[PDB]
């Protein structure tokens, strides 16, 4: 379905430039090697102390996230 | 005797019944199998007895109970290819033609051979052959007959049988009189299998070419018959019927149509024998119209080589150059290259002068039968197109030309198109083809609808044949391998070949499923043309930042855009969901339920060769695909393309999700039976 | 009855530069001893 969207998708665009063409007249080595890192990565699929910070630091966060929806939220009511 | 009687209790529907009974039969699978087996056991049985007769002829008892079991055997008219190979083994049996053959060993031979020891052999053969008891195929009967006949004649110039030397003119009469040459074309040559084993096509052709070879009186009879019966035929149809001199005819054309062993057995009826050529001029002369299209056939199967069809280019060139004949009669050989070429000019300017006195179907016949001939001639001799394109008096190329563009019915359109191709085997006329048919406008490559498109639309879509369209893509595939050139049309319009491309592809493929076919296989036949030309089409297609950056050519005064690298055109057309690509995977699907069927000829070689040029205009995609994507990417047409590889994995119509790579599968599952599919697929 | 061509040239590259940045994400997404954890 996506890639059919995508052809569907350059279908529509050019029927638009049509509609305004007729009526309305009158690197590649970065990509090379992020490729091989892909797949090096691919390849690759084939310490009690930290986290006690690393279970405050994301309850930390997890408390403060609270407060930024509610700020949202009474953003909202007062919009 | 074992043999045949185990053969012969050997019934597949016997069997089948039988296993029926006891619940035995298991799925069609296991049914094709054992049938196949049942098959297999019999045609094994048959060439053991046939590879026997080869090596040593069986005994006078061995060979009688071949006759009996012959004389029961029945066809459908044309005899089962079992039923084939038995009269050809018995063909073969009682063939005495190695005492023809002047090699060296001609004693040890001759007393290798049963029939020249046990006379007893010779007197039984003859007693059961001449007994009036109709074998239950008396064409069969009377086709022995005459073998028989041809053997007793050619061992009576030999001292040792002269008891038996009387026997076999009689004997060919009989055969004669049970319309053995009938039974030769329908049954044998009529039968699919006759020309599947080479050595049945060096028997029967080897009889047929002892026919005229040892009984010229026989022959020169049938000629006054067939001379007096054309009188009254004539008398008859003045005043307002026995075809014995046509199935003769007939019979030779198709015999040696094919030397699928390459023997050239056609040379002895042309004389660079005596009594072949003789035969072969006679019938030439005053040849009524009835036999103007069966002689020309005959022609056509006398060509087969290059040898035979040289002869007969300089047969026909003969008769047709100003030669002074027939103390002022009328007309010369009715069969000339003179009469054809003349009368072939004379049809050309009577009908582009009335451009009503239509060509009689008679006269239809005997053009078609003549195109044809001279078709294989061409085909089978180069110095036969040679010398045919190049006689200067007959133009034929122009004269077939001037034709082309006049109402003519399109079967004889097709016989002319045919010649035209066969003419154009040489490189050297396929030029000027080009450039001529360039010229002539057969095809509307310059518009100024008329032309093959509303012939199609109403002639080829009504009379549920499109034969018209078949020989068009066949003329733009030959072409387009011919290099078609970049500028097709310059000057009045914009050059590129885009006109014929959006005519096939719009208006025969996307439709190739909406049309009704009075034969099936045309259909597939008719995808098969389209997917030939957009297959090289693609094929040559190099990728180039040429295509995307769109040349303005000034053309009739107005700026159009110049065709890209002519795949580029198919390229998008594969690259986006466009109805080509959702009907190449349709006719996937379906060819893959087709094979799962595992069902029999129909349509199928076809069907076949179809699908594996899609397979082969996929596997060009994703070849080029890489290139193509890296200079679209250069070049930025705002055109989407996907690489084949996501659609691929598309949701199939049919089947509501992605099993177009799964289906692309299971055609390995058929790979013992179609192991070309099978390799297609697995690249 | 050119510039923008080049300019839809690095978009075209820039798409597949972003397909390709998301395959990365992806296999260090698979990529996911302790350390990986």
């Amino acid at each position: 379905y996506k890639r059919k969207l995508m052809e569907l998708s350059h279908r529509v665009l050019q029927v638009l430039i049509k509609q305004e063409i007729q009526r309305k007249s009158g690197f590649k080595g970065r990509l090379n090697e992020l490729m091989s890192q892909i797949r090096m990565q691919n390849h690759f699929g084939a310490l009690r102390e930290i986290k006690q910070h690393l279970k405050q630091q994301q309850e930390g966060v997890s408390h403060l996230i609270s407060i930024i929806k509610d700020n949202h939220e009474d953003i909202k009511l007062i919009e | 005797n074992k043999i045949l009687t185990l053969i012969s209790q050997i019934d597949v529907n016997n069997e089948f019944d039988k296993l029926k009974k006891e619940r035995g039969l298991g799925n069609k699978k296991h049914r094709k199998e054992v049938s196949d087996l049942i098959k297999e056991c019999q045609q094994s049985l048959a060439h053991s007895l046939y590879s026997w007769s080869c090596q040593t002829p069986l005994n006078r008892e061995d060979t009688l109970l071949l006759i009996g079991y012959l004389e029961k055997v029945t066809v459908e008219g044309s005899l089962d290819k079992v039923n084939l190979t038995l009269l050809m083994s018995l063909l073969y049996c009682l063939d005495v033609g190695f005492l023809e053959q002047g090699t060296d060993d001609r004693e040890e031979l001759m007393k290798q051979a049963s029939m020249f020891m046990d006379r007893q052999y010779i007197a039984a053969i003859h007693n059961r052959l001449q007994n009036t008891q109709p074998w239950k195929s008396p064409g069969m009967q009377a086709t022995v007959r005459l073998a028989w006949a041809l053997a007793l004649r050619g061992i009576s110039q030999f001292s040792e049988v002269l008891e038996f030397s009387e026997a076999d003119e009689p004997m060919a009469e009989i055969a004669i009189g049970g319309n053995v040459f009938l039974f030769l074309t329908e049954a044998v040559v009529g039968s699919e299998s006759f020309c599947t084993d080479e050595f049945f096509i060096r028997r029967i052709h080897k009889l047929v070419t002892d026919f005229p070879t040892l009984m010229p009186m026989k022959v020169k009879q049938l000629r006054n018959r067939a001379e007096e019966d054309a009188r009254l035929i004539q008398m008859s149809m003045q005043m307002g019927l026995r075809r014995d001199l046509e199935h003769l005819l007939l019979l030779i054309g198709e015999l040696y149509r094919k030397d699928p062993f390459h023997l050239e057995l056609a040379l002895e009826y042309w004389c660079p024998q005596v009594l072949l050529s003789k035969f072969v001029r006679q019938m030439s002369d005053l040849l009524p119209a009835t036999l103007y299209l069966p002689y020309l056939k005959m022609l056509r199967g006398l060509a087969s080589g290059p040898q035979c069809a040289h002869y007969c280019f300089s047969l026909l060139k003969a008769n047709g150059g100003s030669s002074a004949e027939n103390l002022q009669a009328a007309g010369g050989s009715p069969v000339s290259w003179d009469h054809f070429f003349h009368s072939l000019m004379l049809y050309h300017e009577h009908l582009r002068r009335d451009l009503l006195r239509g060509i009689t179907q008679r006269e239809l016949d005997g053009l078609i039968a003549c195109l044809q001939l001279t078709c294989t001639i061409i085909d089978w001799s180069e110095s036969a197109r040679l010398a045919l394109c190049e006689h200067a008096q007959w133009m034929p190329v122009v004269v077939i030309l001037g034709l082309l563009q006049c109402s003519i019915p399109p079967l004889l359109k097709a016989e002319l198109l045919k010649t035209l191709a066969a003419f154009g085997k040489s490189p050297e006329i396929a030029a000027s083809l080009w450039q001529s048919l360039e010229y002539t406008q057969i095809l509307q490559t310059v518009r100024a609808g008329v032309g093959i498109e509303v012939e199609l639309n109403e002639i080829e879509s009504r009379c549920e044949e499109y034969p018209l369209t078949r020989a068009f893509c066949q003329l733009i595939s030959t072409l387009v391998e011919s290099s078609f050139p970049t500028n097709l049309g310059a000057g009045l319009r914009a050059p590129g070949f885009e006109p014929y491309l959006q005519f096939l592809r719009d208006t025969v493929f996307l439709r190739y499923r909406t049309r009704a076919y009075r034969r099936a296989a045309e259909k597939w036949e008719v995808a098969e043309a389209v997917l030939d030309v957009f297959y090289k089409l693609l094929k040559d297609y190099e990728p180039q930042p040429e295509d995307f950056v769109d040349q303005y050519v000034e053309l009739q005064g107005e700026e159009r855009v110049a065709f890209k690298p002519p795949g580029f055109s198919l390229m998008h057309h594969l690259l986006n969901e466009s109805p080509m690509l959702e009907l190449c995977l349709s006719l996937m699907e379906e060819g893959v339920t087709q094979l799962d069927t595992y069902a029999p000829f129909p349509g199928k070689k076809h069907l076949e060769k179809a699908v594996a040029y899609c397979f082969m205009l996929l596997n060009l995609t994703l070849q080029k695909e890489n290139r193509f994507m890296d200079l679209l990417r250069e070049s930025h047409l705002s055109m989407i393309v996907t690489p084949l590889e996501q659609l691929l994995q598309g949701i199939n119509p049919r089947s509501k999700k992605a099993d177009n790579v799964v289906n692309i599968a299971r055609y390995l599952c058929h790979g013992n039976s179609n192991a070309e599919l099978a390799f297609e697929s697995a690249k | 009855q050119k510039t923008y061509k080049l300019a839809e040239n690095i978009d075209a590259q820039l798409k597949r530069m972003a397909q390709d940045l998301k395959e990365v994400i992806e296999h260090l997404n698979t990529s996911a001893n302790p350390l990986q954890q």
